[PDB]
Order: C-alpha cells, then structure tokens, then sequence
C-alpha cells in the first residue's frame, strides 16, 4: 500500500529484490543511483513486466529515445531485450522506470558460483612465511570447462549481435547475468547506463565514444571469464594476475590460456570478435549436440498430454451445453422430444449410481465414454433414466450429431442467426 | 397345431394394451398402452428392448413393422422412428381425424383411416400425403389388403371389398346390422365377426359371417358358444378359425366345418378383457393384449421361431467399468492419459470457430456500493436484493466493438 | 505371408517399404543384396524397432563384432542409433536383422526435395545447341540458405563424432537421409558393411583402410551436399559439376562455393573437419539461435497444456457434483446450503446474456473465471441467485474451498468411506 500500485497501464504490483529503504542515502554502485526492481501487468497487452525503478533522477535530455529505438529493434535470446523506459510522478519522488518482461528463476553469476568465501580464500590467503606448496591440479569446486565454454559462446554471441548493431553493452558484469535454468544465460540492464550517463557534451554526436566503450567491455569480459575461471572474482585483481595466469596454466588448456593472453594483454587494437571465433574450434558441436539433446527430451515428453486442452474444451462446451434454464419449457427437450437422449446421457455421465445406491463415481469411466464419443464408433450403449420409466440403446455417432446440432443452434441464436 | 401358454408380460400396469404388432423382420414384438407408452420385446424370453412414452396424450391404435424402423400410430400423428428410439420422421395428422387404420401396402406407402370419411395415402420417405381417398361409410377401423382386393372394416357392420389400384368400392356385405368387432380374410373364405341390434339392443352375434371368395356369397353361418369379438385364420393344415372371445374364451373352428365345443378354450375367461390379438406369420405364437396391460404369448412348439428366417438381433454391451485403471481424483499429478484412446481421422466433434475461440481478459468488476451498503451478511450468504438493474446473468465485461 | 510374426524377440512386423518381389532377383542397386524393412515391437523391453533384413549371408568372421561394439557405444543426435544385430532363421533364408531405434516421420532428401524433375531439368533436356542465354536469377527450388547451412553443420558434426571414434559411416546419401520434423536430420543404416563386406583381407585389421574409408566419406558428404544446393542429383555428376559450381556462384554464398571446393577438389591431404569450420561463421550462431527459438515456442505449449489438464479434473468435479438426486437430499446442495452457489456459479459460466439478452458464447469468460476459481484468487464474485432475489459476494477462494470440499465428500461417500 505504501507504494502506489497502479501507474498508467500496470497493476498488481509486487516487490522483487531486496527493497533499497528509502532513508538509503547510500546509492547502488552498480550505477550510481537507487533502484528499486518489482513485476506488474500491462492492461494494453495482457502481458507482465518486471519494472526498474530510478530514484531521484530526471530526464533531461531526449536526444537517447534514438538508442532506445534501436534497443527495442534489438532482440535475442540471452538478452532482457529492452521494451520501455519511460517517466513517472505518482511515487514519492519523480521517477525513471524501464519496463522489461520477467523471467521467473533468474540467478546471478555470484548467487550461482561466487556464494561461497572458500572459492575467493585461495586468493585472500597469504602464505605468512611459509613455503607455497603445489596447487591441486583439480580444485575442489572446479567446473567442467565445458560450462566455462558455453557461457562465453553466449557472451560472444551478444557481443556480436550488439556491436553488429552498432551499440554498446557496458554491463558486463556477473551482477547483470541470470542463468535460468542451468545454462541458458540473460544479460541484464540495458540501456540503464545509457541514460543515466547519456551526455551531449560530445558535439551532439553520441557515437565518439562507442570503440571505447566496446574496448571497456572486452577488457571487462576477458576480466569476468578469468574470474569464472577462478570461481572467484579475487582473481581478476591486478595484483592477483599472475596468479590467475598461472591457474589458467595449471588447470585449463591452451586454449583459455591464449584467450586470456589475448584479451588481458591488450594487442593495442581495436581487436575484433571475429578473431576469437576459431579458438573455440569443435567444442562449439558438444555444445550444439546438447541443445538439440535437450529439444529431444522435451519434444518427447509433449505427446504425453496433448489431447488435454482438447478435453478440457471438450467439456468447456459439455457445461456450456447442459442445464439451460430457456429450454425446461420447450418440449423438444421434454421425454416426448428427440433432445431428451441428451439429458439422459449427461444423466448417465454423471448422475449414474451403484447398484447399492452409493454414488458411483470414476474418472477413468469418464474418460473411457469421451473418448468413444470423440471417435462417435459405432459401439452402442444404454440411457436409463432415474425411474426406468423409458430406456433408449443408441450408437455414439448419433450423440455427436445431436451434440453437434445443438451446439450449432446454440452459436447461431448467440450470434443473431436465429 | 395345439398352442399352448408359453409366457405372459406386462408392458404396463394398470393402463390396457390398446395395441400388439409382432415384428415382421426380427424376433421382436410391439405392444403400445392407452396411456402413450410403448414397449418392444425380444424372444421367447419377453426380454425388454426399449422403452419410451410415444405420446403424451394419443392412444396407440397400430403398429407397423419396417425393415428400416416402427411406424407408431396414435390419435393424432405417426411417427416413424428406429429401434433404438431415434425419431425418423414424425408425420402430424389433422387433430379432425380420428386416425385408427394402418396398412403397410408396401415398403414406403401407408393407407391411414378411421372413424374420418377419408383415407391418407401417405408416402414414408417424403413424410408427404400423396393420395386422399374418400370412403362413402366413415368408420374404417379394420384394415387389410390381399393381392386381390382392399378389405375395409367398418363400424357400421359392412366389410367393403375394393379395387386395390382406383380404391372404388367394388363390393359390399352388411355383416351385421350393428357394428363389426372383427374380420380376417384367407385365401377364398372371409369370416367376419360383431354386434348385431336385436329388441334387446346391440349384442355380440354368435354367428360368424362367413363368405366364399370363389362363389361371392356368403355361406351358412358358424354358430358359436362364446361371444366373438375377434375373428382369425390360422392356415395351419386348413383355415382354423381362432375365435376371439372378450371375455377370455377362445375357440378353434372350421370355416366350412361346425363348431365343437371341444374346440373351447380360455385365454382370461375371469378378469382381464381381451383387447388386442395378433398371430405370428408362422402360425407359431399368438399374442393376446388385455385391458391391464398383460401380453400373453401362446405356442405350439416349445421354442418357436417367430418368423422362419429371422435375422439377428444385436444386443448392447453394459459399461465396462472395472476394465479401466483406478485413478485418484485427490492426485493431480498423474499422467492421465493411461485410458486407451481409440483414434478417429475425421475432424473432431466440438472443434470451435475463429470468433469464439479468441481468449481475453475478462476482470470482473467491483460490487455497486449500494450493493455494498444494503448488502447484509447471514452466515456467509450475502442477501442483497436485486438491484433490477441488469438482466439475469447479463455480461459483466464490455464488449469492445 | 512372406512376413513372420515373431523374429527372435521382435513382434508385429509390419513392411515399411514396398518389399521387393520373391522374383527380383536383382540385388538391391544401394547395398549389392535382396533388401527388406519391416517396423517391429521388443518384447522385452517394450521399445518400436525398425528392422532391416538382409538376405543369403552367414557370418564368415567374428571380428566384427568389436566394430558393432563401437557403434553400440555410438550416441548421436543425428544418426539412426544402432540397437543391436542378430541372426534369424525364421526367414525362407538365414538372414541377418539390424535393429534400430525407431523413428517416425523420416522424408528423405530424393522425397522432400528432389522428387520434382524440372529441378533436375535444368541440368538435363536443355535447349542442346540454342543459344544458353543469362540463367535465370531465381532458379527454381532454391532453398533457404540458412537452411541449407543448418543442413552442412548437422551433416560435419555427425561425419566428425564417427570419425573421432575410429570409424567410418560411409553410408550418407540423399536416399540415406531422412528429415524428422523440417530441419533436423537422420542418417539411417549405420554399421552395415561392418558385417556385410567383411573380409579379413586387410590383415584382421578392421582400421586399416579408416582413412581411405573416411576421405570417401568426405567426397561423399560433398556430392551429397552439393545435390542439396542444386537439387538436382544430376548436378553432382561429373558433366555438371562445373554448371553446378556456376549456379552456387551466381546464386549462394562465397563461403558456400569454397567449402564446395575444399569438400569435392582433392587437396591431396588428409582433409580435417576443422579446417571448414571458419568459413560457415557467424552462420554458427545464427542456427543456434534460431535453435532456441523453437525451445521457446515448445516450452511455451507445455505450459499451456499442462495446465488445462489440470482444469480438466476441477471440470471433472463440476459434472460429478451439478443435479443428483443425492444432492437434492443434501442440505448443503440446496440455497441455504452453499453447494447452491456453485450451482450459481455454473449458471454464471455458462448462462451469460448480452444486454439484449441474447446468449453469450465466449470461452474466454468461462477460462478467466475458472483460473480465478483455481487459483482462489482474493477477488471477490457477485453471485446472483436463479430466483433473482439476492446477491452474494464471494471469494474465489471461498468458492475454490466449498467446491473442493463438496467434491471430496461426494468421493468419500461413492468410495463408501462416509
């Protein structure tokens, strides 16, 4: 209730991460400024999106709504793509808010591999006097490499897409990372930094700085997959470099080791992605093979249960259907009318009782019965109404038929037919 | 040649069989009551088949046997229908004609008449009258037909011999000067049965009308010991004639014989009324309906077949239940797809139009604060009375044009 | 009555293709021998297999074995997975039955494809002597580059996983390969030569032409490919090859014509998987994302399926409930009792009228109200009675508890525990 649930087009509002107070004075480092995340729902789509909430800020300038636009023609997979960013009063204070969609399950680089202190102890230890024996060729806790590869396949393929797109990330960072489910990773915040270090102080041409952005990035990467390969971000220190260098040695392949010497060894370019794309060589087709592994379990698993919407439908149209008060006085659904089978059939689907009089109830009988009306196959059955007064054996095709024409007259009076 | 009791049923208590009609194409019988409901047999067993209230009103007059379906007759309609009960057609006659007479000339033309001066000439298939056919003595309620003339009986004593293609009436005998009760036509003889007025008033007339079809005359009468209200010619070996007694004494004669008394014998001499009778084509079982709704079934052999050739009758399997897999209704996790699915190609029953098939959100609105202020809470009902302004069950949501 | 019943532990053999006559002696043109295919069921393990038998053969060495070893250790997406091979006597011959994993659904390239002969008339029945003027720009079954691409990745990473085993697959053709679904593809008959041309010729060395027998593999691969590109077979003929390699200039990609070069020029080396790896490129990505896609669409029917079979039981429990004589007894069915009010709420789902009062048909009311019911969502529900006189109003979670309770003492008292 303290915080004003409806704004514009979003209702049901729910807070999501830890809630910054607002006597916070200390702002998020991340960015420089308080945020507040929470999910609402749009009324114009029907759709929910989780909502980032500034403190304090005001939008000067409009001159970025260009990037914006070229955020919302972004799109992939491993990105929040970015939908709206827009202005709101009725909070506290004047507020910058950026409509994402919400994707439940979401957890960070550090909450999934860096919650640990005893991951960052082997760098914050040090060796008081005492000789520094070998480094266990497998740590305890070392990931599969195969881990490290695929997530910087998914890094690199952002990279590409927005450098393609001319734009520049600037949020590498584990912080801005959700892997949902075990691999599938979502880059975080984008366009946050753009606008809350938007400038026009560049000659009113906003793309001087974007080599050095991407440059910033790359470097940030080559510091964030060293730190993955630490499974600490202790490693990724200055001093800690040779360290981690010599990790690399120890553990991993050449292969990460000329990455690391690639990127954090600067080739004094403006190096391109491409040139990288090689090293990864054939893990690239385990990593593939796994995908459509996974496609081939779920592919699988969904012939279970694909006649259930169907059948729900089914008695969607059952309910829809049976006990219609306008018809107890039309004598076409009276015992002397053709529709009476039709009473006398929901009479038998439900309301039929054992021998005893105990109610008799069973799904699978149910089930049985609407699959032999869904077929209509010429086996007959029996209608037996509460008194045995009349009994009628009818084959289920003409149910369907019957069923059928009077849900086709039930559309037609609906629509203004009748 | 000697039947005997083999079963007796009742196709309703208390309401009188008004109708009986073996059916020609199975080993099946008909029996319709007074009060509007019918009922079908299989077999010597007298097992029920269906069952169901023809019409509400109108008592069933005749009932005819087609190899696609029954024809039911009642006071005011004829409905054609299929054995299991699905209507076919449902032809609904003037309510100005006291409908009693069918005749099933062939497979799809019927003769209808009664107490009306006229008779419908109906086609089955188009459920249209084709031909009407005016009859000089209205009272037609005994209709048969022989590949030799149309034989109409009328209440007025007369049986009427007709040309069977222009329907003209060829020939005439006054039976008797009050009413008719029965008359049976076989092969040259016809033996007519009724009332006669005599200083005592209308009475059964123990002499059966008798006529030679060869020499167009008729014949010295049968006297009989009981009173004939029916009269029927069992071509056995000769032309027994089973006379038919209301009061339950039937008879055995010859229809140029005399009539023995040894030949006497009771169907329900006390109690029931004998009203409806009917003889199997195969001579082999007899049908008596009395006025408390019990059919009584005579026959000469211990398990006849009711007709010679005589196809099957397909019987409808119960509900197997135990068959299937328990599935608990409290465990929703279950795969519950473990029920056999038979599959069929065709395009499925309910399948749902574009238009209707579109979901939305559909948020229900806020109660009216006058609801909310007269609203008074009993328990946990809310009794508020209607604010009579929307209709019952009138749409909660907007819809958007 | 050629086909037996049961062939060792495989049942309900049922011919899959049109079996060739007890009088064609000729030897099938692909294998060299009498071919037959027949679907059949373990009675074991309960499993759909497809069986291909072969006819006239007895085994002459043992040794092989060790190679169908190989491909029983053998686990690829995109190969038809060899089970196991038996020999049978059920046959008019001893004959030799390969069991696979079954498969539904396979088009083969000739059938999806190729089975158009004006494509093939292009390279065949030209004008032979008039004039051959500019060939037309869009050449009649052109195929998706991207598509074609996905085709040549799936195609080198099987060629690879078989050759780091030690193998040889040598049997990809377009006849060989079938299309489960639209783009993911299957290569059939794997591990036949093995046993069907083994000869203890090469010193009981199995391996010892594997590299002859993986370069034919890779020519191969290339023919088939290049078919896929024009298809037409008559283009990897060797009087088309050049018109073959003219139209993928004109039409598709550089990297395209060049891997066409390495793949079918003899570069008088042992060609190595890796070395085409640059060349498709970014294409990688772009299939490993069109990839993802799909996983998003199927992921996103799941959750709409399941969720309606879990409806399907309330429904169940709505048609066990409305209008039985038991319930007329019971007091809690009636008005007073609060079973009227889902008798109510039915009227509500399925007796809804316009403003006219004319009906309403929608199933998106009847689907909001019952996911509220469900979920007992905290919003409340108006509830007029039949006989218009009052108003209740409800929580859906209210109405969710009564009708649940109402359910499960009706299931109590049928099952007898009441």
């Amino acid at each position: 209730p303290a915080v004003p649930t409806e704004v514009d087009s979003y209702h049901s509002l729910f807070p999501l991460e830890p809630l910054p107070p607002p006597n916070r004075i200390q702002k998020s480092s991340n960015f420089g400024y308080i945020t507040s995340c929470y999910k609402a729902v749009n009324s114009k789509d029907d759709l929910p999106y989780c909502l980032r909430r500034i403190h304090g800020f005001r939008l000067v300038n409009t001159k970025c709504m260009v990037l914006v636009d070229m955020w919302k023609k972004i799109q992939h997979s491993n990105i929040v793509t970015l939908r709206e960013v827009f202005t709101t009063k009725a909070f506290a204070e004047p507020s910058l808010v950026f409509a994402y969609d919400f994707h439940a399950g979401g957890e960070t680089m550090m909450s999934r591999h860096f919650n640990d202190p005893n991951a960052d102890a082997y760098f914050t230890k040090r060796k008081w006097g005492q000789h520094e024996g070998p480094l266990p060729r497998q740590h305890a806790g070392l990931l599969p490499e195969s881990l490290i590869w695929a997530y910087i396949v998914q890094l690199s393929s952002a990279l590409r897409t927005i450098h393609t797109a001319g734009l520049a990330c600037r949020v590498m960072d584990p912080t801005k990372i959700l892997i949902t489910g075990k691999t599938r990773l979502r880059v975080n915040c984008v366009g946050v930094f753009d606008v809350l270090t938007f400038d026009n102080s560049q000659n009113n041409n906003p793309l001087a700085l974007m080599a050095q952005y991407q440059q910033a990035d790359l470097i940030s990467l080559g510091k964030v997959v060293l730190a993955l390969a630490c499974n600490s971000l202790a490693g990724i220190q200055r001093e800690n470099l040779q360290k981690a260098m010599e990790l690399v040695t120890i553990n991993y392949s050449s292969d990460l080791k000329n990455l690391i010497l690639y990127l954090l060894t600067d080739q004094n370019r403006m190096r391109s992605v491409n040139d990288i794309m090689p090293m990864i060589g054939a893990r690239f087709y385990t990593q593939l093979d796994a995908a459509q592994m996974r496609n081939d379990v779920i592919e699988e698993d969904l012939a279970k249960e694909v006649q259930n919407g169907r059948l729900f439908r089914l008695l969607a149209k059952l309910g829809t259907i049976n006990e219609r008060p306008e018809f107890q006085k039309d004598p076409t659904w009276s015992e002397t009318g053709d529709r009476y089978l039709l009473k006398l059939f929901r009479d038998h689907l439900f309301h039929q009782v054992t021998e005893a009089g105990a109610p008799w109830i069973d799904l699978s009988h149910i089930i049985s019965c609407l699959n032999k009306l869904d077929a209509g196959v010429p086996e007959k059955i029996s209608l037996i109404s509460r008194d045995e007064k009349s009994v009628l054996v009818v084959t289920y095709s003409d149910l369907k038929r019957c069923f059928e024409n009077t849900f086709q007259e039930l559309i037609a009076a609906a629509n203004g037919q009748l | 040649g000697v039947y005997s009791e083999l079963h007796s049923v009742v196709a309703e208590v208390g309401v009188p069989v008004s109708v009986s009609h073996f059916d020609l194409h199975e080993e099946m019988l008909w029996v319709g009551s007074h009060g509007g409901h019918a009922t079908s047999f299989f077999g010597p067993a007298l097992e029920r088949y269906s069952s169901f209230q023809v019409n509400g009103s109108d008592d069933i007059r005749q009932i005819q046997s087609l190899e696609n379906g029954i024809l039911f007759l009642t006071k005011n309609n004829l409905k054609y229908m299929a054995r299991g009960g699905l209507i076919i057609f449902d032809y609904l006659l003037d309510e100005n004609e006291d409908m009693h007479s069918l005749l099933l000339t062939d497979s799809s033309t019927l003769l209808v008449g009664g107490l009306q001066n006229h008779i419908l000439e109906i086609d089955l298939n188009t459920v249209q009258e084709t031909q009407k056919y005016a009859v000089e003595t209205p009272g037609v309620t005994i209709m048969r037909q022989t590949n030799r003339f149309f034989f109409c009986g009328h209440t007025s004593g007369k049986v009427s011999l007709r040309d069977l293609r222009t329907f003209k009436v060829e020939h005439e005998f006054d039976a008797f000067s009050g009413s008719l009760s029965d008359f049976d036509v076989h092969g040259n003889l016809l033996a007519a049965c009724g009332f006669s007025s005599r200083l005592t008033g209308l009475a059964c007339d123990r002499f059966l009308k008798v006529y030679d079809l060869r020499m167009m005359r008729a014949i010295t009468p049968l006297q009989v010991h009981v009173d004939p209200a029916f009269l029927r010619f069992i071509p056995t070996y000769t032309s027994r004639l089973a006379i038919i007694s209301q009061s339950g004494q039937c008879q055995f004669c010859e229809p140029t014989g005399l009539a023995n008394p040894a030949d006497i014998f009771h169907v329900n001499p006390v109690g029931p009324l004998l009203m409806t009778f009917d003889v199997s084509a195969s001579k082999q079982a007899l049908a008596f309906g009395d006025s408390e709704g019990c059919v009584h079934l005579w026959t000469d052999s211990p398990e006849p077949s009711f007709n010679p050739y005589s196809r099957e009758t397909e019987f409808a399997l119960p509900c197997l239940v135990d068959s299937l897999p328990p599935l608990d209704w409290s465990q929703d996790l279950l795969p519950l797809s473990l029920i056999p699915v038979p599959l069929t190609t065709d395009t499925l029953l309910s399948d749902w139009p574009a238009a209707n098939s579109a979901p939305a959100p559909r948020r229900a609105p806020p109660v009216d604060a006058e609801i909310l202020r007269t609203m008074k809470k009993v328990g946990f009902i809310g009794y508020a009375p209607n604010p009579r302004t929307r209709l019952r069950n009138q749409i909660p949501y907007r819809l958007k044009e």
